[PDB]
């Protein structure tokens, strides 16, 4: 998953 | 020129974002739903809003709507992409750097709505909105999609108190 909604989180799937 | 200026700068700086976002989605074949208001997020962006000693409902009301504004940008470029395949960037998205810029472009947002809290709850506050985004339009020569992703994600500026 790749996240922008408060922090820009980035999982690697 | 606005008192909003830099809160909606750091705002339409953000919606960038989406840029490197929609280009690594679609390469990886992400979900562009699955963006992160989930509960660990929400409480830290609120946790982060009282240390700034900012309302976290007011401050989860814009980045709700930054969130709409980030999305749609993404959705559109996934529009053009699937007519034009060849028109998607070459390049990789640089996703370290954008971290960065993230928390950076968050800590401005927050310290400025701190810094603006008595314009925001005032009458002119939606005049000075309305010339701050003309002023940010013309000066990061945002397209149409940019221009109406600023107006979704500034929408409740002037809700303050």
């Amino acid at each position: 998953y790749l996240w922008t909604y408060y922090e820009l989180i980035f999982k690697p799937c | 020129t606005s008192q909003l200026a830099e809160l909606v700068d750091a705002a339409a700086e953000r919606l960038e974002v989406a840029d490197p976002v929609a280009a690594f989605k679609w390469r990886a074949q992400l979900p562009i739903e699955d963006s992160g208001r989930v509960e660990q997020q929400l409480a830290k962006l609120g946790e982060d809003a009282r240390s700034q000693h900012i309302d976290p409902d007011y401050v989860t009301r814009v980045f709700d709507d930054q969130i709409r504004a980030t999305e749609a940008i993404e959705y559109s470029r996934f529009s053009d992409w699937k007519l034009n395949p060849a028109s998607a960037p070459p390049e990789p998205p640089d996703l370290s750097a954008s971290r960065s810029a993230i928390d950076s472009l968050n800590n401005r947002m927050l310290s400025q709505i701190w810094s603006h809290w008595s314009l925001l709850s005032a009458p002119s506050c939606a005049a000075q909105l309305d010339r701050a985004k003309r002023d940010i339009v013309r000066s990061r020569h945002l397209d149409s999609l940019y221009q109406r992703a600023l107006t979704t994600a500034t929408q409740s500026y002037c809700q303050a108190l």
